[PDB]
């Protein structure tokens, strides 16, 4: 790794990474999938009057 | 009787703020940025 370790949090030792992937900006997510539900709804609609 | 007195400091006497240690918590190294509120980037 890279000299890197800024802030961290451990208890009983130190120099731990945390696994996953870290996110600082993922807020969009839920307008996305408002916007998904909208868009599904939508699509729904359309195959009823069709049949 | 010879003896002898010298006025200043021993060098060896200083404050030190109470439940504090010098090497009784173990840590290891740190990093960060601060800016924006001082007196324009620091890295210490």
């Amino acid at each position: 790794i890279k000299e890197g370790l800024a802030a961290s949090d451990d208890e009983g030792q130190f120099i731990d990474a945390i696994a996953g992937t870290c996110d600082s900006d993922c807020l969009k997510l839920p307008l996305f999938f408002a916007f998904y539900f909208s868009a599904t709804v939508f699509s729904n609609m359309c195959s009823i009057p069709v049949i | 009787p010879v003896f002898e007195i010298d006025v200043g400091c021993d060098s060896s006497k200083y404050i030190m703020v109470r439940g504090f240690n010098k090497s009784r918590c173990q840590r290891r190294d740190f990093s960060y940025v601060i800016d924006k509120e001082l007196l324009d980037n620091l890295k210490v």
